[PDB]
């Protein structure tokens, strides 16, 4: 379902799966997508998150605190959570409603906030970033 | 698993 | 959305198990090759078994090239950049052939198109040239 994803939006997902692999996690969840948005660095999502004071180490530290330690020999298959798949689907639906034929980093962050009830949304409101503020930051940076 | 290098 | 088939998924699982068995710190192309043979049922397995590429023949050649590591890794094992390139080429191969899935046959095709890692070195040393492995897969399809 990544047909209209931009090269940097594709990069976001790649970094997400590499974070889940490094952190010894069994799924690619919404919080790994959030980490990938920050890791990408250059897109509208990364700039928006930086203007809100959301750092890579703060999200990663909050994620390890919630999930905890895993197995010594986990299964090598790391699929998306159903919640992360819904975020990706809502990313497409957000960009379609805006009249865009592409899906960039800003649409993935918007879709993440739209779902707004997983690990990523939980880590965001813990780091002092209410979800409605993240959306307005993304929208106001897309205006100019 | 995505595979875009 | 995931394009990898169930058996291609099983190959990746076995590849991580195989690297941990050898106390290796990466999932390389040679562990992907061992996952193809370990899976057994797919097209890639039946092909390699035709060219005379046994499961112990590859494990033996891997031991001579790299050998056992000192400590067994814990958690997930990262892919080599070369193994990531193999998986990327497996997708490009399936797209060029007009398929929407990534099966074991596309993983072996992407493995030989990269053709410059431990797996490619092992295959040649076992007597199977890279172009001959490619055709045993294509005519089987």
């Amino acid at each position: 379902m990544f047909e209209r994803f931009t090269d940097r939006a594709r990069r976001v997902v790649v970094l997400a799966q590499e974070e889940a692999r490094m952190l010894n996690h069994n799924y690619i969840g919404t919080e790994h997508i959030l980490l990938g948005l920050i890791h990408e660095g250059e897109g509208v999502a990364a700039k928006s998150l930086e203007s809100l004071g959301i750092s890579l180490e703060g999200v990663r530290s909050q994620v390890e605190e919630i999930i905890g330690q895993g197995q010594q020999a986990p299964s090598g298959h790391i699929p998306f959570t159903p919640r992360a798949k819904k975020v990706l689907e809502l990313s497409l639906r957000e960009a379609l409603q805006l009249g865009h034929n592409y899906i960039g980093t800003e649409h993935i962050l918007l879709g993440l906030i739209r779902e707004g009830e997983g690990v990523a949304a939980q880590v965001l409101v813990k780091l002092g970033a209410e979800l409605t503020r993240v959306r307005q930051q993304v929208i106001q940076l897309l205006s100019g | 698993l995505v595979a875009w290098g």
